[PDB]
């Protein structure tokens, strides 16, 4: 396994201490994670949308640095604005990109006080639904889906057969659960640091204060460890 | 000419020339508001309209949409 | 086609007129193959809940049967069941609470200064506190809740 | 030009980088006629508190500024002022409580007995306990708030 | 003044008092308050929205039996459906009626734990939004207004002229507010018993409890009082 | 033929003769859900359905939309 | 000479062998002059209670004889017999609250600070934590039984 | 011989009368091979804290100056410290909470009860309302102190 | 009535307000009343035991330069004493003065959190306790007497008949009683402010407040008003 | 080491389950150990004063039976009696024996809310006091040597040379301390198991749940194991 | 003739002859006082005076002092 | 030569000279406690020696006893 930078922890401290709330931290992809923002991975703190809508875009980087599968990452404020937009709205989204030629595609999901994790395998054909507190989510699928025929059979008129699509929700069993109210945003990033890599889910509870110091670094320096 | 619809309906029409800064549109907004910019953030058909952006980078078509949306937070 | 009936809208008399054949009744018209249609059902019988034991012990050997029959089974997940009960009381989740008094700090700091100034209007002092002295500022739900299951918790 | 830049993202520095003059600079760029410009105010200028005299003062001096500038002026409603503060502190408002706690009676009633059976694996007590400890569901935000309101008003 | 009847107060009780909470106690307009319903009037309670539905209603009924202004009363889920879903989600919603007959126009609102209530007085040719909790409320009446021209000039092709029309909020010194937390929901009520009769709002907190128990009576009999 | 669409977008695709009761399609509908009918309140283009009330005494137009609302409280 | 010595040291079974007329029985036996006797037997009797409705009623229907036997006589101040039973739940006196906070501010100033301080031992504040964990420091007794007659107060 | 008429009896400008030096020269003045004197210097120190910077910064500043010369010395036991401040600060031990709660169960299963009743005079409700609405049955002192220390424990 | 000096009245602010909790306010009788001392005056504070061994001296004074009955008082600390150490260890207590002599004696009294008094009328030859909470004091009397007994058969060899002798708690309806749960301090000295003047209890709660000020001024200047 | 007997653990919940609160469930010494007693022995409730007067007295029995030291100790309500009546009011206390005939002599401890222990080890000639809260005692110790001293130049004239005593509080970080606020009762229990058969003190937190088993266990059956 | 002084002072002086169980004479004082029997327990110099006591298997003389302790609790 | 009996028994043997204030024997007693001065006072046979208060206006005996009480407080 891994062991800690006696000096690179000591610089966590500088960007998780006390100092100004806007000092900007680290920069990239057209998001600025600042002190705030990166305060929010302290112990017990519960994820923003940035400390998010980055790690989960450090992802794709380290799947095209690391050679991983063709991986295409939607932001926080999209299932929403899907959820009440339908396609029409959401047009103009997918630009400069056919989402098709991608292997996996991972969709971060914000049910009020939740993260949840939607990975649409695009190879296997088919969209599994990950929840670190057991919460179901069918109608989430099943919506989505909705938005890729439509991605299709308007946005190349090739229409988009149902049958070969299959969605599931992963139950409590398969994957690891957390055991708090506070880390359900690590427990998304990190079925994501997995999925991503098509590697199986074998972290757990007991490590997760870890993930999130490392994250924080991962995310100063940019570089996925 | 522009606009910058909010995560509910508000239509606060504005209006600039396509070469400088957008910051300067954000804490325009971002001034009539009940909470701080850093709780709200820019996006404009997608992409997360950054600071250092200028709609001179961006290709933005005047009287086109500048969403808006409230941060989020989840445990 | 009773139980169903009930389940749809509970009543305190929608349970009792089910006899004693109620208790196993509900409880083996519910799946426990998975943690929430259990959930799901255990809110549903008490959400009729009333200080008379004719309710009440109903409703107890009631939910007696669903647990038993409940734990009893390799397919089910008493962590996410607990869990997604808690939720549900909102004794989990419910506000990032973290966030919530990390804003109060300031505005509190403030409104209690403000309070002690001699500029404030000694008229006002009175109905401030009147004020988060009424039910609505007064009462605490889950945090209620809370409390009491901790109390069980601690066996006395 | 300086005040305007502040309000609309504040920070303990943007406070700070006004000097003295600061103090009187926003209270008195802030019209008072309407109740909720100057809450409004009042929020934006508390939400810099840090623990840091620099900044703790420089917010007290300010926010007298502005109520004073505001207490002083009928065409101000020290009540609204004082009701619209309590509901964006969540003080008041926020959820219905009466409600709220209606309905845990019921699972309340339930999850309790259903601990105390000897049906309920020993293992679980210890994780349901365990679960309730945590911070989100142990840390109160408002409750909080309120209770230290109250101390001051009854003086100390 | 008024006082109350030793025999009906106490056939107040049986309504507010133990028993079932389905026990139909009234119907009328398609809405059945039943017990649950009606207990919301409790001291301190806040208002559901069938307390409200109906209690709106009746002030139609009693200005048709007392003779008082042409009343046109809206629904608690008419607002929000529309603040949502423009016009033409809600066009079907004016069915069998010219909403510009009308002289007075009660429109209830629901901001999530609030009762406010706009009142589009269609003869002066102006609206105003009454708020008992001194909250302001612009961006709602200039929605509302944009009801009325498109439930207009799509409802009837005769446009309609902004300029004869006006909207304004009234100031916390105008109107009555409340002193508690709870009871924003007669106040929203109270605001039409009165409104709708061109009468001024002349009442306080220190009657409000009252208010509400002659309020389940009123709505028991389904005679206003 | 009918549909149910609920307060979010849930499109619980339905099916009856206009005749009888919508009460046993209020059951059923409140069947599949995380809170009873009584949290819930069926509307029909505005006018709200009652439980007496019958498709035949609505006058519904089949493959027609029976919206849901959530309860409201305020104080 | 039943009741005398049920009322010597009260026992769930002591009361249910008293039968249907014990409710009556304690009641007669006490005499309401003095709004003391009647807390004192207010007490014993419901010190008694229990989770199990054979005690539960039982104690009930029985407070209730003592208490209509005891509104209904012009010798007896509810004021005080209220007031002596809030003193004895100790929901009323008990401690100079007022003193009590005012003696913490320092202290509470101080001992947050410290935490805070590079100096602070890491391996101290998880101690501190976990110590203000433990059920003797986290249950609130009267600071319960309040909230709980609040609810009831205010019908639900 | 300044620092010990100080500790004597502790004021906030007796401590400022003692100027910059007072941090080091109290903290130098203090033994600290046993965990208690510390403690009793501790609590003397802070005893003084106001809102007021002057008085504040003081005692932070002069605390420090204690718990670091504390800290670093193997005959510190930081863990009696810690303890025996909590209990002073009555955030632990105080009352066998257990029992305490354990016996108002009954009075508390009764005395509701009563509240509900036809023949609770109409009259009452709002005078017990009223009387545990009073600060003295409101105001929470440890169970106070307690959650603001908690709120820093979690960081925010 | 009275009514308030507006002065004045700021001048007590002077004395609650802030600054030192040390900066003696008034001396006499060897009590030096402090900020801190005079604090607990306060709304809803909890008196202290020198707000009273003062004001309950003022008591003896006024009722020497007002010429009322021979008024003896005692301490606080005393009955606490005398409750565990009989009469051989309270001996020396009563220098300097025939007790029988004095027509009137106010003994203080303090129950863990309470306030109680009790009234030794030597006069008609018995005692009385007085108690604002309800709560009652029967073996306090009995004890009480029976140092006096002593305070005779002891220091003066003449015994003391207990017939003659009477003491009785003051029932709730009697004398008014308080509606919270810090008043107690107040409701013991006005009790004896009157019960020295031989003056009837006519006060009750809804002027407490004010006598607490009155107290404050009434402590600063040693005038009794 | 030990492990618990899988069917009198079963035996325990019945002594410590649900049931009448005054069932008797063990006797001697002349102290009934009933229900509510030996229910204080529950996770993190506090023990009473009979589970430990009782406890306290096995551990006589134990030392008679196994052979350990001459052990003699003193009741709960022991120390503060005398604490408060010299010895004169303790004299009779000591009957039917001479104290310095033995070799060990337990004296339990409570201040308000604690249990303390103060081991007198007569053969050494001193006395040892054990606090698991780190809380110091020397006035206790000071004291109880001052009723030896009387115990003897009393209770057989011959006095007692104060030199050969002595007294000294057992530091935090020499016995073990307990880690929260509620287990201070068995912490002086088992500070006397092994004290009193002169063994070290081993144990520690992370242990006492289950000491707290056997206890009632060892209680029931009246065997010390 | 006996006393029962209580952890206090109140003396309630009593009497009964030396023959019969004292349990009769516990109920009997616990009657007359604010909390129950098994809240207090009754000492005669020292031994606790079990209830399957008798004054005399006790040996206790008349005139003699029974005083009474409240329960203690430690953690 | 003196004493100083608090309230509970410890006895801390003093020893001054009658002329000098006692003021100074104050700060002295409650040097060595867990709580400061303002929460104790000195009585001495029953009258509260003040500060100004001196052993020679007081008539004190040599080898007296000056008793402390702790602060007393009731609501």
């Amino acid at each position: 396994l891994l062991e800690l930078t006696e000096d690179m922890e000591k610089e966590i401290s500088n960007a998780l201490g006390h100092g100004p709330q806007d000092e900007i931290l680290s920069s990239a992809f057209k998001l600025r994670i600042t002190r705030g923002d990166i305060q929010t991975l302290k112990n017990y703190h519960w994820l923003n949308d940035e400390v998010i809508n980055f790690y989960m875009n450090l992802l794709v980087e380290r799947n095209k640095k690391q050679g991983y599968p063709a991986l295409h990452v939607f932001s926080t404020f999209f299932y929403p604005k899907l959820k009440s937009g339908g396609y029409q709205a959401v047009k103009r989204w997918t630009k400069g990109v056919n989402l098709f030629e991608q292997e996996i595609i991972l969709v971060p999901i914000h049910r009020k006080v939740h993260w949840s994790l939607v990975v649409i395998d695009l190879r296997k054909k088919c969209l599994k639904y990950l929840d670190s507190m057991g919460q179901k989510g069918h109608r989430i699928c099943e919506i989505l889906l909705q938005y890729l025929q439509d991605e299709s059979k308007t946005k190349r008129n090739s229409d988009l057969n149902l049958l070969e699509w299959t969605h599931h929700s992963m139950k409590p069993h398969e994957i690891p659960q957390q055991l708090n109210g506070s880390d359900s945003g690590m427990f998304t990033c990190k079925y994501a640091d997995y999925i991503s890599r098509d590697k199986p889910i074998t972290f757990t509870q007991h490590q997760m204060p870890l993930f999130r110091k490392k994250m924080v670094w991962e995310i100063l320096h940019q570089q996925l460890l | 000419k522009l606009k910058v619809i909010g995560q509910d309906s508000s239509e606060i029409h504005f209006k600039v020339k396509m070469t400088t800064h957008l910051k300067k549109l954000k804490e325009s907004y971002c001034q009539r508001q009940g909470v701080p910019m850093n709780s709200l953030r820019f996006l404009f058909e997608g992409q997360r309209i950054a600071d250092n952006h200028t709609p001179k980078e961006l290709g933005m078509e005047e009287e086109d949409v500048i969403e808006v949306y409230q941060e989020q937070t989840g445990g | 086609a009773d139980v169903s009936t009930f389940l749809a809208f509970p009543s305190p008399e929608k349970l009792l007129r089910l006899g004693p054949k109620s208790s196993v009744l509900i409880a083996q018209q519910t799946d426990t193959s998975d943690p929430e249609k259990v959930v799901s059902a255990f809110l549903k019988v008490s959400s009729v809940f009333k200080d008379e034991a004719t309710v009440r012990m109903a409703v107890q050997d009631a939910v007696d049967a669903l647990m038993q029959k409940a734990f009893n089974s390799s397919s089910f997940n008493s962590n996410t069941f607990l869990t997604r009960l808690l939720v549900h009381m909102g004794l989990l989740k419910s506000e990032d609470k973290v966030k919530a008094i990390a804003n109060l700090y300031g505005p509190l700091m403030a409104l209690n200064h403000m309070v002690q100034q001699d500029y404030f209007p000694k008229a006002l002092a009175p109905l401030l506190l009147a004020f988060v002295t009424k039910p609505n500022s007064a009462l605490e739900s889950s945090s209620f809740a809370r409390h009491s299951l901790l109390q069980t918790l601690y066996k006395v």
